[PDB]
């Protein structure tokens, strides 16, 4: 077949500035490059036809340029509303191919979290599990440290984390970190802390409670 | 107006078969090819093959030929594929999608909206409902967070929802995290110190597989 | 002048066709696997002159793929040439089968239809 190579694979722009993603095919596929546009959970939206045919009613800062193996994708100016994945696919021969893609997110001034930490419910201690919550919201960028605390002593093990996608208002990060005890290591134990490290300061932001 | 309608999300055992449909409406079923998409879950698209509804001829990318079988019904404009012999890289979201004129290959204009498939030995399980209040201790902030902790269910998806979807600015629900074959989320939501606990404030959490709905109201501790 | 004018019309409608046909026969195309699966339909019966409007009705897919037929080694002008088609059998001038066609069954069936006709003429 013929693979196409997309590039990159992520790409963070501040607002207004130009956009470029470039598709590389490993034939000369004659301009039959196409452009989509994918939001989340949604089924991709076709933005450029081959021969770059602008699609009827997609914004006019979408362009695309390309004959032979080497194709560009441009945004002349990054609004919000264009945070998405983007992908390439050829229609010159079969078997149809993508491209995989390109994350695209916007940029914006460093935002430090705001945390919160919660205790595992009455209704959850009652059927035997404990798990402490930790909420790390609207910071930016994405890159985050959490690490967990009990009694002082740090623990690595048990917890998981998980990250929503770019916020559509203000275009932040957020992330929730939970950490799975065993009930009888929860009730052996006082005090529970998130601690978050972010680039926005090297004093990090530190939340705890004690269980009495 | 042309419109692509996929049926719904399927669970399914290792080695058993499934059978997606599309239906399709506002254009010449007959005059276009359609065309059927792979996408893993946080992956990228993946083209398996097409079928030319008029007559029933098919396409196909080598590797999805005998995993794939696609069939057409002119009378009902409808597409069907189905999968067999299920493994887990098979759970995936599969679209079909109508090229964008007629008689031959094009790129894709008309989309359906997307069937998710997953294969799995493990059973459908109800989801328990957690609530997330501050501790009795609690410091105040300007704004007030609480949360909701949606536990031990299987499959995909949960729909969560805040006072029945009328708290919807300053909600964050995190992808689901899977873990021994059961998933777990949390999703939090931010409203003003004042509204709680004097305005009550609840999680509303929908199974569609194990057809449950909850409902948590948050009360301090 | 009809003795010769309509055995010369359908003599350079063969040629056409079959100057398609060739190019697409001889020379290696990247895009022949796209190009095959394009869709074109038959006439039930082609053996008069009247049956012509059975082929102008599949000249805009036939146009379409003219586009995919152009290389580095074979050089066409769709346009061009699709008029010129157009042409000739609206002077010279409608039930289908169930059968789809590929471009190469379709050029062959009116190559042969012509072929037909002209013999009838010499």
């Amino acid at each position: 077949d013929i693979v196409m190579t997309q590039s990159p694979a992520s790409l963070s722009m501040a607002i207004g500035e130009k956009v470029t993603i470039r598709c590389i095919t490993s034939t000369d596929i004659d301009d039959d490059m196409n452009w989509y546009q994918q939001k989340p959970g949604e089924p991709p939206k076709l933005l450029i036809s081959e021969g770059n045919t602008l699609r009827p009613g997609v914004p006019s800062r979408f362009s695309s340029s390309g004959y032979g193996t080497d194709f560009v994708f441009t945004i002349e100016n990054m609004l919000s509303e264009d945070v998405a994945d983007y992908y390439c696919l050829q229609s010159d021969n079969l078997p149809y191919t993508f491209g995989g893609g390109t994350k695209l997110e916007i940029k914006r001034a460093d935002a430090a979290p705001t945390v919160s930490i919660f205790p595992p419910s009455s209704e959850q201690l009652t059927s035997g599990g404990a798990s402490v919550v930790c909420f790390l919201n609207n910071f930016y960028p994405k890159d985050i440290n959490v690490k967990w605390k009990i009694d002082g002593s740090e623990r690595q093990n048990g917890v998981l984390n998980s990250w929503t996608d770019q916020d559509s208002k203000d275009s932040t990060y957020s992330m929730s970190s939970t950490l799975t005890l065993t009930k009888d290591e929860y009730e052996r134990h006082n005090s529970y802390t998130c601690e978050a490290t972010h680039k926005t300061s090297t004093s990090p932001i530190v939340k705890s409670f004690n269980r009495n | 107006e042309v419109q692509l309608q996929q049926s719904g999300a399927e669970l399914a055992r290792p080695g058993a078969s499934v059978k997606l449909s599309c239906k399709a409406s506002g254009y010449t079923f007959t005059t276009y090819w359609i065309q059927w998409v792979k996408q893993r879950p946080g992956q990228g698209l993946e083209w398996i093959g097409a079928i030319y509804p008029g007559d029933g001829d098919t396409r196909y990318i080598q590797n999805f030929k005998g995993k794939a079988t696609l069939t057409a019904d002119k009378s009902s404009s409808t597409a069907y594929m189905q999968l067999s012999s299920l493994a887990s890289e098979d759970s995936a979201v599969y679209y079909c999608a109508r090229s964008l004129a007629t008689r031959g290959f094009y790129a894709m204009d008309y989309w359906g909206q997307g069937t998710s498939v997953t294969v799995s030995s493990a059973k459908t399980t109800a989801p328990s409902v957690y609530p997330l209040a501050p501790v009795c201790g609690d410091t105040t902030g300007s704004s007030v967070t609480l949360g909701c902790l949606v536990k031990g269910y299987f499959p995909e998806p949960v729909t969560l929802t805040w006072n029945s979807g009328s708290l919807s600015s300053g909600v964050h629900t995190f992808p689901a995290v899977l873990q021994s074959d059961l998933y777990t989320l949390s999703s939090s939501v931010t409203v003003t110190s004042s509204t709680w606990p004097s305005q009550s404030i609840t999680c509303n959490v929908a199974h569609p597989a194990s057809s449950t709905k909850v409902d948590k109201k948050i009360e301090p501790r | 002048s009809s003795t010769k004018k309509t055995q010369l019309q359908l003599e350079h409608l063969l040629l056409d066709l079959q100057m398609i046909l060739n190019g697409i026969n001889n020379y290696k195309n990247p895009k022949l696997t796209r190009m095959l699966t394009f869709k074109f339909y038959m006439p039930k019966k082609a053996t008069e002159l009247k049956h012509l409007q059975c082929l102008e009705e599949e000249l805009k897919p036939l146009e379409e793929v003219l586009n995919l037929a152009q290389s580095k080694n074979f050089h066409l002008r769709p346009r061009d040439l699709i008029s010129n088609i157009n042409v000739i059998v609206l002077e010279l001038k409608c039930e289908y089968a169930d059968e789809t066609a590929t471009i190469v069954e379709f050029l062959n069936r009116w190559i042969t239809f012509c072929q037909s006709i002209i013999s009838t003429l010499t």
